[PDB]
Protein backbone atom coordinates (compact mmCIF):
# COMPACT_ATOMS: atom_id res chain seq x y z
CA UNK A 1 0.00 0.00 0.00
CA UNK A 2 1.38 3.03 -1.22
CA UNK A 3 -0.67 5.70 -1.37
CA UNK A 4 -0.15 9.36 -2.94
CA UNK A 5 -2.00 11.83 -4.18
CA UNK A 6 -0.29 14.56 -6.64
CA UNK B 1 13.57 19.71 13.78
CA UNK B 2 9.52 20.15 12.75
CA UNK B 3 8.70 20.29 9.34
CA UNK B 4 5.57 21.40 8.22
CA UNK B 5 3.31 20.76 5.03
CA UNK B 6 2.16 23.93 3.31
CA UNK B 7 4.67 22.82 0.95
CA UNK B 8 5.57 18.97 -0.47
CA UNK B 9 8.16 17.39 2.48
CA UNK B 10 10.86 16.59 -0.08
CA UNK B 11 14.20 15.85 1.36
CA UNK B 12 17.50 14.99 -0.16
CA UNK B 13 18.41 11.03 0.46
CA UNK B 14 21.82 9.73 0.20
CA UNK B 15 21.31 6.00 -1.30
CA UNK B 16 24.29 4.21 -2.86
CA UNK B 17 26.58 7.14 -3.09
CA UNK B 18 23.84 9.28 -4.90
CA UNK B 19 21.81 11.87 -3.74
CA UNK B 20 18.26 12.15 -4.54
CA UNK B 21 15.28 13.96 -4.26
CA UNK B 22 12.40 11.77 -1.94
CA UNK B 23 9.35 12.60 -0.53
CA UNK B 24 8.45 11.81 3.42
CA UNK B 25 5.15 9.91 3.31
CA UNK B 26 3.41 8.40 5.99
CA UNK B 27 0.67 7.29 3.72
CA UNK B 28 3.22 4.58 2.67
CA UNK B 29 3.96 1.41 3.59
CA UNK B 30 7.54 1.09 1.95
CA UNK B 31 9.76 3.07 -0.02
CA UNK B 32 9.59 2.94 -3.49
CA UNK B 33 12.24 4.62 -5.63
CA UNK B 34 12.49 5.59 -9.73
CA UNK B 35 14.46 3.28 -11.77
CA UNK B 36 17.87 3.47 -10.67
CA UNK B 37 20.84 0.64 -10.60
CA UNK B 38 21.37 -0.52 -7.24
CA UNK B 39 23.82 -3.26 -5.44
CA UNK B 40 22.28 -5.84 -4.19
CA UNK B 41 20.48 -9.42 -4.59
CA UNK B 42 16.90 -8.02 -5.80
CA UNK B 43 13.83 -9.70 -6.23
CA UNK B 44 10.50 -9.10 -8.64
CA UNK B 45 7.81 -8.63 -6.25
CA UNK B 46 4.33 -6.55 -7.16
CA UNK B 47 2.38 -3.29 -5.57
CA UNK B 48 -0.19 -0.95 -5.57
CA UNK B 49 -1.09 0.34 -8.41
CA UNK B 50 -3.98 2.44 -9.70
CA UNK B 51 -5.89 -0.12 -12.23
CA UNK B 52 -3.80 -2.95 -11.03
CA UNK B 53 -0.11 -4.43 -9.63
CA UNK B 54 2.98 -2.61 -10.76
CA UNK B 55 5.90 -4.41 -11.05
CA UNK B 56 9.07 -3.18 -8.81
CA UNK B 57 12.16 -4.45 -7.67
CA UNK B 58 12.44 -5.34 -4.16
CA UNK B 59 16.27 -4.57 -2.29
CA UNK B 60 16.85 -5.13 1.01
CA UNK B 61 19.16 -4.05 3.93
CA UNK B 62 20.25 -0.75 1.88
CA UNK B 63 21.67 1.88 3.62
CA UNK B 64 19.48 5.27 3.14
CA UNK B 65 20.82 8.85 4.83
CA UNK B 66 17.96 10.66 5.04
CA UNK B 67 18.04 14.01 7.15
CA UNK B 68 21.31 13.23 8.36
CA UNK B 69 19.98 9.64 9.75
CA UNK B 70 21.02 6.85 8.65
CA UNK B 71 18.65 4.09 7.89
CA UNK B 72 19.25 0.74 6.81
CA UNK B 73 16.02 -1.22 5.52
CA UNK B 74 13.81 -2.28 2.40
CA UNK B 75 13.95 0.37 -1.02
CA UNK B 76 11.62 -1.18 -4.12
CA UNK B 77 12.63 0.37 -7.33
CA UNK B 78 10.35 0.82 -10.47
CA UNK B 79 7.84 2.96 -11.88
CA UNK B 80 6.73 5.62 -9.38
CA UNK B 81 6.49 8.98 -10.48
CA UNK B 82 8.38 10.60 -7.47
CA UNK B 83 10.64 8.84 -5.13
CA UNK B 84 8.68 8.00 -1.99
CA UNK B 85 10.06 7.55 1.47
CA UNK B 86 7.72 5.44 3.39
CA UNK B 87 6.89 4.24 6.97
CA UNK B 88 9.23 1.30 7.02
CA UNK B 89 12.47 4.14 6.84
CA UNK B 90 10.44 6.99 8.75
CA UNK B 91 10.09 4.93 11.42
CA UNK B 92 14.09 4.30 11.52
CA UNK B 93 14.64 8.10 11.25
CA UNK B 94 12.01 8.17 14.22
CA UNK B 95 9.54 10.45 12.34
CA UNK B 96 6.21 10.78 14.31
CA UNK B 97 3.31 12.68 13.35
CA UNK B 98 2.08 15.54 15.73
CA UNK B 99 -0.05 18.53 16.05
CA UNK B 100 2.76 20.81 16.50
CA UNK B 101 0.90 23.43 15.00
CA UNK B 102 -1.05 13.92 19.86
CA UNK B 103 1.55 12.61 18.99
CA UNK B 104 0.68 9.79 16.57
CA UNK B 105 3.68 7.09 15.37
CA UNK B 106 4.26 5.22 12.16
CA UNK B 107 4.70 1.91 12.91
CA UNK B 108 1.15 1.61 11.88
CA UNK B 109 -1.19 3.56 9.27
CA UNK B 110 -1.67 6.65 11.02
CA UNK B 111 -5.73 5.99 10.67
CA UNK B 112 -7.88 8.76 11.97
CA UNK B 113 -11.43 8.66 12.35
CA UNK B 114 -12.90 11.73 10.23
CA UNK B 115 -16.50 13.08 10.57
CA UNK B 116 -17.53 14.98 7.22
CA UNK B 117 -20.75 14.19 5.70
CA UNK B 118 -21.68 14.73 9.09
CA UNK B 119 -20.55 11.37 8.44
CA UNK B 120 -18.01 9.36 10.34
CA UNK B 121 -15.35 6.98 8.35
CA UNK B 122 -11.55 6.16 9.13
CA UNK B 123 -9.17 7.94 7.37
CA UNK B 124 -5.02 8.19 6.36
CA UNK B 125 -3.10 10.49 7.56
CA UNK B 126 -0.84 11.22 4.34
CA UNK B 127 2.00 13.89 4.05
CA UNK B 128 2.26 12.44 0.22
CA UNK B 129 -0.53 13.13 -0.90
CA UNK B 130 -1.45 16.74 -2.04
CA UNK B 131 -4.89 16.81 -2.07
CA UNK B 132 -7.69 14.61 0.61
CA UNK B 133 -9.01 11.99 -1.70
CA UNK B 134 -12.61 9.99 -0.04
CA UNK B 135 -13.90 6.91 -1.21
CA UNK B 136 -17.20 7.41 -2.77
CA UNK B 137 -19.66 9.09 -1.19
CA UNK B 138 -22.79 11.21 -1.91
CA UNK B 139 -21.74 14.71 -0.60
CA UNK B 140 -23.97 17.98 -1.18
CA UNK B 141 -23.13 21.06 -3.76
CA UNK B 142 -21.28 21.51 -7.07
CA UNK B 143 -18.05 19.10 -8.33
CA UNK B 144 -16.12 19.06 -11.03
CA UNK B 145 -13.91 16.61 -13.02
CA UNK B 146 -10.21 16.17 -11.56
CA UNK B 147 -7.73 13.46 -12.88
CA UNK B 148 -5.22 12.78 -9.86
CA UNK B 149 -2.03 10.87 -9.98
CA UNK B 150 -0.30 8.46 -8.46
CA UNK B 151 1.54 4.68 -8.70
CA UNK B 152 0.02 2.99 -11.61
CA UNK B 153 -1.52 5.97 -12.90
CA UNK B 154 -4.57 8.21 -13.23
CA UNK B 155 -8.13 8.14 -11.04
CA UNK B 156 -11.08 10.86 -12.27
CA UNK B 157 -12.37 12.11 -9.16
CA UNK B 158 -15.05 14.75 -8.01
CA UNK B 159 -13.84 18.10 -6.87
CA UNK B 160 -15.54 19.36 -4.26
CA UNK B 161 -14.60 22.92 -2.43
CA UNK B 162 -15.13 24.24 0.65
CA UNK B 163 -16.05 21.06 2.65
CA UNK B 164 -15.93 20.30 6.32
CA UNK B 165 -14.14 17.72 7.66
CA UNK B 166 -13.86 17.00 11.30
CA UNK B 167 -10.25 15.11 12.25
CA UNK B 168 -9.66 14.26 15.19
CA UNK B 169 -11.74 16.97 16.76
CA UNK B 170 -10.27 19.65 14.59
CA UNK B 171 -12.32 21.71 12.32
CA UNK B 172 -10.89 21.43 8.94
CA UNK B 173 -12.72 23.22 5.33
CA UNK B 174 -11.51 23.03 2.31
CA UNK B 175 -11.31 20.82 -0.66
CA UNK B 176 -12.39 16.49 -0.91
CA UNK B 177 -11.67 14.71 -4.13
CA UNK B 178 -14.33 11.51 -4.05
CA UNK B 179 -13.28 8.74 -6.41
CA UNK B 180 -12.93 4.80 -6.35
CA UNK B 181 -10.34 4.46 -3.61
CA UNK B 182 -9.64 1.81 -1.17
CA UNK B 183 -9.06 4.18 1.48
CA UNK B 184 -9.33 7.56 2.24
CA UNK B 185 -6.79 9.98 2.14
CA UNK B 186 -6.38 13.00 4.33
CA UNK B 187 -3.87 15.58 2.22
CA UNK B 188 -1.75 18.39 3.43
CA UNK B 189 -4.83 20.78 1.97
CA UNK B 190 -6.27 19.41 5.65
CA UNK B 191 -3.49 18.65 7.49
CA UNK B 192 -1.81 21.85 7.48
CA UNK B 193 -5.22 23.35 8.63
CA UNK B 194 -5.20 21.31 11.76
CA UNK B 195 -1.88 22.28 12.41
CA UNK B 196 -0.06 18.72 11.70
CA UNK B 197 4.25 18.64 11.31
CA UNK B 198 6.96 15.88 10.98
CA UNK B 199 8.42 15.55 14.01
CA UNK B 200 11.73 13.81 14.37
Amino acid sequence: ETFYVD
Amino acid sequence: PQITLWKRPLVTIRIGGQLKEALLNTGSDFTVLEEMNLPGKWKPKMIRGIGGFIKVRQYDQIPVEILGHKAIGTVLVGPTPVNIIGRNLLTQIGMTLNFGGPQITLWKRPLVTIRIGGQLKEALLNTGSDDTVLEEMNLPGKWKPKMIGGIGGFIKVRQYDQIPVEILGHKAIGTVLVGPTPVNIIGRNLLTQIGMTLNF
